[PDB]
Formats: C-alpha cells, sequence, structure tokens
C-alpha cells in the first residue's frame, strides 16, 4: 500500500457527472461550414475596418478570450428546453 | 494439462411451434399484414392448428 | 443481480400470465408451476414466453425454456439479464 | 497469424412470371441473382397440373 | 516475531467466472483471476478487436477499454476519479466520442473495475458503441464482423499509423 | 491458370533459365567474375580470421543415420544395409545397421535417430531427440510421441541377462526433456516433462509419471497410478477422464506430427517459391492496385485466376 | 499427408528423410497458417528451432538447442528475455484452469538450460532455474525465482518477491530488494550481451550453401536438372482435388 491523493467526491456522483458528456454528437462540418463562410466575408470586411489603438486591440482580444466558450462546455450543459 | 481440479425429442411439436412464433413477424412484414392483424392474434390461431392433431401418439 | 426492480417485473409478468385463459381464479402469484399449478399447456407456455419477449425487449434461449418452470423462474431470468 | 479473407452476399430473389417470348405455357421462375448474374434458379411448376 | 507464513491459493481457488453478454446476444462464461482489471480479463478470453477501444487519455491509449453494463449491486467496486485531473478527461472523451446516446446509468468502462471474490457469477454485458476514429488503423467502422482477437494484436496503442 | 505469359524469372525464382539475349549473357559472365573475386576475397579474409577461418559446411543427416554392424550381435529392431564399395575400400566396414521407420512416421531433421531403432506408424520423433541404438535395440510403437530434447538410451544385457532394451508401447507420450534409459513402457502412458526413467523400470498401462520425477531403478509403476517426486512416489490414482486425456494427447500429437512433416518435407525450390507467394500476398493486400482491377488472384498461389 | 488447404498451397514435391544427404533444418519456419514474428535484434542460434505462432519481442535471445514450438497456441516472449540452451517452451491447446493457454513470457525473464515451460504466465523479471518444469496453468508473478530442479504443478502460483524450490515447489525465502531490483535484470542483460556478440560475427548468408550449389550445378551440367513451375502445379493439384471431392459418393 502507498500514500495516494484523496479524490474529492463520491465515485458514483463523479461518474454521473462524467456520463453527462455522453450525448448525441453533431458532426463538426456544420460548425466548420459557417465558420469558413463568415470568416471569408469577415476577412473581406476587415480590410475596411478603422485602425484601432494597440491597447484597444489587446483589450478586445482579452474580452474575446474570456467570453469564448469551449465546445465541450456547451456539450455537457446543453438542454433541449425553453 | 490435467489436474484433479480440472474436471469436477418428445417435444418436437414444441420446437416447431417456437419456430412458427419466432418467424411470425417476418411473415407479417413480408405479407403486409401489420395493419390487418396483430402478432399475438396470429400466435393464437397457430395453437389451434397444432391442437387439431393432438390424438396421434405414434412417433 | 436485479437490473430492474423485482416488484415491477413480477407485476408485469403476472399481468401477461393473467392474459392466458386460465392461470387465474384463486392463485395467480409466485411459486406456481405453469403446467402443474396453472393448467397451462406447453405451447401456451412457449407463447407466454413470446409475449414476455414483446413486453421486455429481450430473447429467451430454447434450452433456457427447457430450464424455466415457474413464475419465480421467469422473473428471475428476466431480472438477471442485463438487456431486460 | 495469417489474415482470413471474407466474401460477398447474393440478394435479388427475383420472380420471373408467365412471360410470352419463352417456351409456351405458364412458367413461374424464382431466381436468386448476385447482381446481374444468377446464382440459383428454382422453377415453380404445377400451374398446368390437370 | 516470525508469524505464520500463508501458503498461496492455487489458480482454481482464485478463479471467478463472469457471464458476459456479447454484442450478438450470446452469453459467454469468462473465467478470470481475482486482482485483474475487467478489461484485461475480457481481452484474454478472446473477444474481437471491435469490442474494445483504447483509453482516450493523453498517456493511457495503450490500455484497451470496453463499454460495459454493471449491475447496481457492483457499482461500489468501480474506481473514483478526480474531475480536476486528466483521468476524468480520458473518461469524458470516451463518453463523448464512443458511447454517446447509447449511455445508460449502468454504463462504465472496464479498466475502472477490478475483479474480486464477491463479483463471482456477476452478469455484465458489452454496451453498444458508436463508430470512432483515432487513426485509420485504430478505428471502428460500425461493423462487428471481424473474427480476430484483441489478444492477437501486438500493437501497444495508437500513434501515427 | 489464367495467363501463360508470366516472366521466366517470376516462374523460376530459384534459378533463372539459361541466358538467351546478349545482355543476359554479358550479365552472366560478369556474375561469374564477381563470384570468383568474392571467393578470393573470402579466402584472404579467412587467413586473417585465424584457425578455422569461420568456415561453414553442410551437416550430415543424422535423423536416418547408421551404426557399426556387429556380426556377433545381429540387429534386432533396425535393418542392416551394405555400404558403397569405395567407402568399403576406405573404411573396411561390410554392413551398417540403419533405423527402420514407417512412412507415416515423422522424424525431425534436428533429431538424431541412430542404428537399432524401430519406430511405428504415426509415431513422431521431435526436434533435438537423440535415440541411440548403438549397443542394443530401441522399439517405439504406433502413435507414440518422443518430444523435444528427449534422450532414449540403452545398455548391454551383461552376465545377469537383465533385459537392457527399450520397448515403448503404443499411444505413449514422452514429455519434453525426459531421459529414458533401458526401461519398458506399456501402452497409454504419459511420461512427464523432465522425468527420468532409469534401468529396469516397468511402467504399466494407464499410468502417469509426473513432470520432473526420477523413478528409481527396478521399480514397477502399477497400472492407473500417478507417481511424482525425486524418489518418485505414488500420490493418487488416475481419474477416469484423465485416461481420455492420455488418448487425446496421443492423437493431438499425431496430427501435429503430420503438419510438421508436411512443412519440413518440401524441397528448396518449393520453399523459395512459397516465400515469394507469401511476399506477393503481402504486396497484393492493397485492393486499390491497378492489377486488382485487371484480375482476381488465386488465394493459395497468387496467380491470376479470372479477370475482374 | 498433403494439406490441400494450406495457406501457401499443397506441396508439389515432398522428399523423405532417408533421401536427405544434408541437414536442412530451419531455425524459423512456418507451420501452416501460423507465422513466427521477430524483431531486428532477436538472436536465434543455428541449432535453435522456432516454429508456429511465436512472437519474439526486441532483444529476445534464443540460444543453442532451445525449441520454442508455437503449434498448439500462441507463445509471446517479452523484451530482453533469454531462452538458454536446450530449454523447451511449448503451448497447450487448452489449460486445466480454464484461462488462456498461451505461453506468455514477460520482460527480463531468464529461462535456464533444459527448463520446460508449457502454457504458463511468467511475469517480468523472473528466473526459471535449470531443469525446472512449469506446468500448464501455473502462473509465476513478477520478481519471483524458481530454483533449479523444481516443479510448479498445474494451476499453481508463485507470489511476487519469493524464491521457491522443491519438486512440490515450496516457499524458501523472500528475495531481497537488491536481488529483485538489480540481479534478475542484470542476468538478462548479460545474456543479451552474449547474444549480441554471437550476432556480430554472423554472416547474412553463410558459406554453407556452396556445397549444395555444387551438386545443383553438377545436375545442371549433366542435364538432369528440371525446371518446375511449382505455382502452376499447386493450382492444378488443388483443382484436381476439388474435382475428385465433388465426384466421390462417400
Ligand atoms: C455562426 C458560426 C459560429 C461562429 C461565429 C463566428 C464565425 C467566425 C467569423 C470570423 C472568424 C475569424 C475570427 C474569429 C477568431 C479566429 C478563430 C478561428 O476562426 O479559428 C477557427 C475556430 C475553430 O477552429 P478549431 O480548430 O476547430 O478549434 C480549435 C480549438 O481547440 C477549439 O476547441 P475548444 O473550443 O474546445 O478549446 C478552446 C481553446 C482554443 O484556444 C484558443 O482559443 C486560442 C485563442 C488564443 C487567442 C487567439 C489569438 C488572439 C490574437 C487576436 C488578434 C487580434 C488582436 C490583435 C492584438 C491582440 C494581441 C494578443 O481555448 C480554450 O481552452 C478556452 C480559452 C479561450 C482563450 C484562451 C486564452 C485565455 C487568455 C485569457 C487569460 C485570462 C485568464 C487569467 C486567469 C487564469 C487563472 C489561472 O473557429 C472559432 O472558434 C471562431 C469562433 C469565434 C468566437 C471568437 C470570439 C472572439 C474572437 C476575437 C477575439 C480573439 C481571441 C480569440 C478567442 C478564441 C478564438 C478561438
Ligand atoms: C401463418 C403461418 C402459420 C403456420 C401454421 C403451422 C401449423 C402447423 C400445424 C402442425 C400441427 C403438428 O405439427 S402436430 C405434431 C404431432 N402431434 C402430436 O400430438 C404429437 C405429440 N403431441 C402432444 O404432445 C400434444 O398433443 C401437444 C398439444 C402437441 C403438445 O405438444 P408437446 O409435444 O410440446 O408436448
Amino acid at each position: 500500500d502507498e500514500p495516494k491523493h484523496q479524490i474529492p467526491g463520491n465515485a458514483l456522483d463523479n461518474w454521473a457527472f462524467l456520463r453527462t458528456y455522453a450525448k448525441p454528437l453533431p458532426d463538426m462540418i456544420h460548425y466548420y461550414y459557417y465558420v469558413y463562410l463568415f470568416g471569408f466575408f469577415f476577412v473581406y470586411k476587415v480590410a475596411d475596418f478603422p485602425e484601432y489603438s494597440p491597447r484597444v486591440l489587446v483589450m478586445a482580444a482579452l474580452i474575446g478570450s474570456l467570453f469564448y466558450v469551449r465546445r465541450d462546455w456547451v456539450h455537457r450543459e446543453f438542454k433541449d428546453s425553453p | 494439462m490435467t489436474s484433479r481440479f480440472a474436471y469436477v425429442t418428445c417435444q418436437k411439436a414444441r420446437n416447431l411451434y417456437l419456430e412458427a412464433c419466432r418467424c411470425l413477424p417476418f411473415i407479417h412484414r413480408l405479407h403486409k399484414l401489420e395493419e390487418i392483424t396483430s402478432l399475438k392474434e396470429m400466435r393464437l390461431i397457430i395453437k389451434d392448428k397444432f391442437r387439431v392433431n393432438s390424438p396421434v401418439t405414434d412417433s | 443481480s436485479s437490473f430492474l426492480p423485482k416488484e415491477e417485473v413480477e407485476s408485469r409478468i403476472i399481468a401477461q400470465v393473467k392474459e392466458q385463459n386460465l392461470a387465474a381464479g384463486i392463485k395467480v402469484e409466485l411459486s406456481s408451476r405453469f403446467d402443474k399449478d396453472l393448467g397451462l399447456d406447453s405451447l401456451d407456455k412457449v407463447e407466454l414466453l413470446i409475449s414476455l419477449e414483446e413486453d421486455f425487449g429481450v430473447e429467451v434461449p430454447d434450452a433456457e425454456i427447457d430450464k424455466i418452470h415457474t413464475v419465480e423462474d421467469a422473473v428471475n431470468f428476466f431480472i438477471s439479464n442485463p438487456s431486460s | 497469424m495469417k489474415p482470413l479473407t471474407p466474401s460477398k452476399v447474393s440478394n435479388f430473389t427475383i420472380n420471373f412470371g408467365p412471360q410470352h417470348p419463352a417456351a409456351h405455357g405458364v412458367l413461374r421462375l424464382v431466381l436468386e441473382m448476385d447482381g446481374e448474374i444468377i446464382k440459383r434458379a428454382d422453377p415453380h411448376i404445377g400451374l398446368l397440373h390437370r | 516475531d516470525h508469524d505464520h507464513y500463508t501458503p498461496p491459493k492455487t489458480v482454481f481457488e482464485d478463479t471467478i467466472t463472469i457471464n458476459v453478454l456479447d454484442y450478438d446476444g450470446k452469453k459467454h462464461a469468462v473465467k478470470a483471476l481475482i486482482g485483474t482489471p475487467l478489461n484485461k480479463a475480457l481481452v484474454e478470453y478472446g473477444f474481437s478487436s471491435t469490442y474494445f477501444f483504447p483509453n482516450m487519455g493523453y498517456y493511457t491509449q495503450h490500455i484497451s477499454d470496453a463499454h460495459v453494463f454493471i449491475p447496481e449491486e457492483y457499482w461500489k467496486y468501480v474506481e473514483n476519479v478526480d474531475l480536476k485531473t486528466d483521468d476524468a478527461e480520458a473518461i469524458k472523451l470516451m463518453f463523448k466520442l464512443v458511447v454517446q446516446d447509447y449511455q445508460r446509468e449502468t454504463s462504465f468502462f472496464a479498466s475502472y473495475l477490478t475483479l474480486n471474490k464477491e463479483m463471482d457469477n456477476m452478469t455484465i454485458g458489452f454496451g453498444p458503441i458508436k463508430p470512432w476514429h483515432i487513426t485509420p488503423k485504430w478505428s471502428f467502422n460500425g461493423h462487428h464482423n471481424v473474427k480476430d482477437r484483441m489478444f492477437d494484436r501486438l500493437e501497444t496503442g495508437p500513434f501515427i499509423e | 491458370s489464367l495467363l501463360k505469359n508470366y516472366p521466366p524469372s517470376y516462374l523460376y525464382p530459384f534459378r533463372h533459365p539459361k541466358p538467351e539475349g546478349v545482355i543476359e549473357k554479358v550479365l552472366f559472365n560478369l556474375g561469374s567474375l564477381f563470384r570468383s573475386a568474392g571467393q578470393g576475397m573470402d579466402e584472404l579474409g579467412s587467413l586473417m580470421l585465424g584457425n578455422g577461418g569461420m568456415q561453414e559446411s553442410v551437416g550430415p543427416n543424422l535423423a536416418y543415420a547408421p551404426v557399426k554392424y556387429n556380426p556377433a550381435a545381429a540387429p534386432k529392431a533396425g535393418i542392416v544395409a551394405p555400404i558403397p564399395a569405395s567407402a568399403q575400400r576406405v573404411l573396411g566396414v561390410k554392413e551398417i545397421v540403419l533405423p527402420s521407420k514407417a512412412e507415416s512416421t515423422f522424424i525431425a531433421p534436428n533429431a538424431n535417430v541412430l542404428g537399432d531403432v524401430k519406430i511405428g506408424a504415426k509415431s513422431s520423433i521431435w526436434y533435438g531427440a537423440v535415440l541411440r541404438g548403438d549397443v542394443n535395440s530401441i522399439e517405439i510403437g504406433d502413435n507414440t510421441n518422443v518430444q523435444d530434447n528427449v534422450t532414449i538410451h540403452v545398455a548391454k544385457h551383461s552376465i545377469d541377462g537383465k533385459l537392457r532394451n527399450t520397448v515403448i508401447g503404443n499411444n505413449v507420450t514422452i514429455g519434453h526433456c525426459a531421459t529414458i534409459h533401458a526401461c519398458t513402457i506399456a501402452d497409454n502412458v504419459i511420461i512427464g516433462m523432465g522425468a527420468t526413467v532409469l534401468d529396469g523400470v516397468k511402467v504399466e498401462s494407464g499410468s502417469i509419471v509426473g513432470a520432473g520425477s526420477i523413478v528409481p531403478p527396478n521399480t514397477v509403476i502399477p497400472a492407473g497410478q500417478v507417481w511424482v517426486g525425486n524418489p518418485a512416489k505414488f500420490i493418487r490414482n488416475v481419474l477416469p477422464e484423465e485416461n481420455g486425456f492420455i488418448a487425446s494427447s496421443a492423437n493431438n500429437y499425431d496430427l501435429l506430427g503430420q503438419q510438421h512433416k508436411f512443412e519440413n518435407s518440401k524441397v528448396f525450390e518449393e520453399m523459395l517459391v512459397e516465400e515469394e507467394i507469401a511476399k506477393d500476398r503481402e504486396l497484393l493486400e492493397d485492393k486499390n492496385l491497378a492489377v486488382h482491377q485487371l484480375y482476381i488472384f488465386d488465394p493459395q498461389t497468387q496467380l491470376a485466376a479470372r479477370p475482374r | 499427408v498433403n494439406f490441400y488447404d494450406a495457406p501457401n498451397g499443397p506441396a508439389v514435391e515432398q522428399v523423405k528423410i532417408e533421401d536427405e544427404w544434408y541437414n536442412r533444418q530451419r531455425t524459423e519456419f512456418n507451420i501452416l497458417n501460423k507465422q513466427p514474428s521477430k524483431a531486428d535484434d532477436v538472436f536465434i542460434a543455428p541449432n535453435a528451432v522456432v516454429c508456429g505462432d511465436v512472437d519474439l519481442y526486441q532483444k529476445v535471445s534464443i540460444f543453442f538447442g532451445a525449441v520454442v514450438r508455437g503449434d498448439l497456441n500462441t507463445i509471446r516472449i517479452g523484451e530482453n528475455s533469454t531462452i538458454l540452451d536446450k530449454a523447451v517452451v511449448h503451448a497447450a491447446s487448452t489449460s486445466p484452469t480454464g484461462l488462456n493457454a498461451a505461453t506468455i513470457i514477460g520482460s527480463n525473464v531468464t529461462v535456464e538450460p533444459h527448463a520446460v515451460l508449457r502454457s504458463c504466465r511468467i511475469g517480468d523479471n523472473c528466473i526459471v532455474g535449470a531443469r525446472s518444469v512449469v506446468c500448464e496453468g501455473a502462473i509465476m508473478h513478477p520478481e519471483s525465482v524458481l530454483a533449479p530442479g523444481s516443479v510448479l504443478a498445474p494451476g499453481r502460483q508463485i507470489p511476487s518477491g519469493e524464491l521457491w524450490a522443491g519438486s512440490p515447489a515450496k516457499f524458501v525465502r523472500k528475495l531481497t530488494y537488491y536481488e529483485t531490483s538489480n540481479v534478475i535484470r542484470e542476468s538478462a542483460e548479460h545474456y543479451y550481451d552474449i547474444a549480441t556478440g554471437f550476432r556480430n560475427e554472423t554472416f547474412d548468408h553463410g558459406s554453407a550453401w556452396r556445397d549444395a550449389e555444387a551438386y545443383r550445378q553438377k545436375l545442371v551440367d549433366y542435364k538432369e536438372y528440371n525446371w518446375v513451375n511449382y505455382r502452376e502445379q499447386k493450382y492444378v493439384m488443388r483443382l484436381q482435388r476439388d474435382a475428385a471431392e465433388l465426384e466421390k459418393l462417400l
């Protein structure tokens, strides 16, 4: 026997939390199609954007990073409900 | 390869009836009989068809 | 080994057992041999197993049909089996 | 440790009914065909058993 | 000092049998040793390579897992996992990519269950799995029709094919 | 087969036919020059290599090998054969005893079977087994398996008249690395792996001698008993099912011997052709190849069988 | 006699052992559908015989006289495991225990001369002594040693970290930490060095083929050498066998 890390939580509760990731998985082409199209149009529009201060650009990048939701997070938490 | 621990049809009609019951859904779909009749309903007729020949005893 | 509650599966099997003409009247419960208590015939036993096939979406082996004898035995068979 | 090799399956259990440019009479012919090639032919007779 | 030595039990005493329901619906009696993980015992029996998928962890893909259905009475012996670690990440990807809708409350992975004496004559079943891909060599089209054995696969795990 | 235009190199990989084109003839002569120069360089290297020079030669076939014939002691199990006249004017031996085996018998090329050895049909002598009948005869019955690295030995009867021949009965299994000196074994006996059976030992039918057990000399193991231990002692009687195992082991090793005899008996040219069969089987595993669209190949021999 | 469903085909020409004038034993050869697999650094001695479904991992050494027969079931030898002289490793079709009957040998396992292993699980860093018999279904757990002249009966177990001896093998002493950590691995490394040496002075095609080539060349010069299309003959033999099997009435 060896000293081991204590695992917080009950075994069955943690397994139940992990089982909430087993949901119908959409194929990634649907996201990719829209991202490609809107990205092409976006790159066309960017050349017309006004020149922004570097400070504002960095703050916008920080806000976007904070606001970005990982695709797995929506996967676990999605409910087909109002 | 050995240890002492190592080593330690009267109902033919029943089998035929089981075959008929298991094959019933297939003939329902093949003969388009879903709407007209139910599987249980046909399963009931098959028994009467079997029961007509009960008296015989020769193998 | 009971995958689903014993009370539920028992109530369901006895519900299907009641559907057969006899196997009722004063004694429709556990510990009732199909052919020695309920008056059922062997073909009727096989059909009853097929009706349980429809109720619980799981097949029964024919050798198991040779092994099954009682209302307890059928519910035990269906509770044991993971597909249930 | 040498791989096994699988095979193909035949379907298309056609029914070739009474057909005029053929030998005269009524022929019911059940043909099992792998694609456009026949694998079994089972002639159904008794349609003119008097 | 010098307490009594305990002679080991022979293989016959410490072999437990488990009844495993395979994908075709046949029940197999899998003799297994106490102290072995369920995945290893299932692999040694001779189940096909389609029945198993690698553990989708950063450093656990050499292990071969299976989607199994465990009766409520034996849920206690399943191993707890820390969500804030990457073992939970392996588990979450295995649900996300392999099990998906075929999940049930009895769904578990074999590596996290260890066989013991009290698990004798336990009935487990192989759980349905969706088509999955890691590498073209290590993938599942969805057809359970190869007759090989996961035992006969010397390849340790997925890397560049 | 479907096609008859296959290249001659493809049809005869072991030895290409005589060169017919000018280019082929020039290549043949250049190969001759290369062969001679390579042998010269080989000998020059062997000089530096020292005593022996790492020389290699073909080894004699000792699976069917003779022993000196004794006019006093006539052969008992094996046959006696004359030797070539030139060897007569060199060696001076008139006749030599040779082993006697049935056609179904499998003897491994590694095994050394010498002289007075009679082996029955469906019996197998496996790899590394040494069977010496130089001084006295060895008899092996049908469906008897002498496994890997087994040594069977005999001695002279001597003044007492004690029989020092080795008689092995039918359906007898001798486990790997077992040593059997001049003993008698009855039918349907398993000798365990590593077991030593010394002089004078009679093992009765239906008995099992355990693995790594030395049965003392002049000891009779009675029928249907299991004996194990360094001074081999009785432990239990053979179970009724264990008898069926004894027979099953004999039969399984008969089938095994048939397979191994089939593999070993192929000639070189056939072996090399089969190596090419395996190789182009591996190359033809890809089913998107252009040639696969052209033809369907026979599985056992990857030759074009029918067009696709 | 002739296996007509063999993977590479039936044998067109089979030669009897009496007719052999030289030893043709192959150190690695194929038994029907079972093919031995070897790594680049695996040493098989010229005397050694390896047949059947035997998988040789990297740094596996098979020394002189050792026979590893993988005919009945699979044999796996782990990394840096050495089979020493005249040691037989074989696999049973089934095991008495009911587990897998394959003969699995772990890493850094030394099987000493004349030791017989049949359908056993040998754990990593184990030593089987000289003339030690491990029977079917016997499992040696890792870091365990079986002393010379000892028998592990079918379905028996040797626990980890223990030295076992005797014909009915029994516990003798617990192996020390230094032993299990170093010496057991070091023995396998030493025999790997010896086998590496033997490999370094081995030529790819040693000059023993010249003697048979001389006979073949003599036959060619005297015009007795015959060119046989073995592929076509195999195809024809299989066709004839199928036709005869269709014709037969019983
Ligand atoms: C209707 C269609 C739906 C889409 C709508 C939009 C359609 C597109 C229109 C136009 C698209 C072009 C522009 C979009 C952005 C370009 C990205 C892209 O297209 O790639 C394809 C991408 C899919 O590609 P994929 O290969 O399938 O996914 C890869 C991932 O693994 C995906 O897997 P994952 O999601 O599971 O994993 C995500 C992972 C992926 O990693 C990333 O997201 C990388 C992003 C890093 C920044 C990217 C570079 C930023 C430079 C911006 C340049 C402009 C400013 C210039 C100056 C800035 C100087 C930096 O990141 C994370 O784990 C979560 C954190 C996210 C940011 C991480 C950085 C955190 C820093 C904050 C520190 C604070 C913490 C302190 C406390 C900590 C405590 C210890 O599609 C998109 O994601 C587009 C979604 C649009 C939402 C973006 C929201 C803001 C956008 C502008 C802000 C820029 C910051 C970027 C935020 C994250 C963007 C991904
Ligand atoms: C739509 C498709 C419907 C198909 C219809 C098919 C109808 C087939 C009808 C053929 C009838 C037979 O075979 S009749 C088979 C021979 N008849 C006999 O009586 C032999 C022994 N009989 C008995 O034991 C009992 O009468 C019995 C009640 C059978 C108990 O069955 P079990 O032996 O198990 O106990």
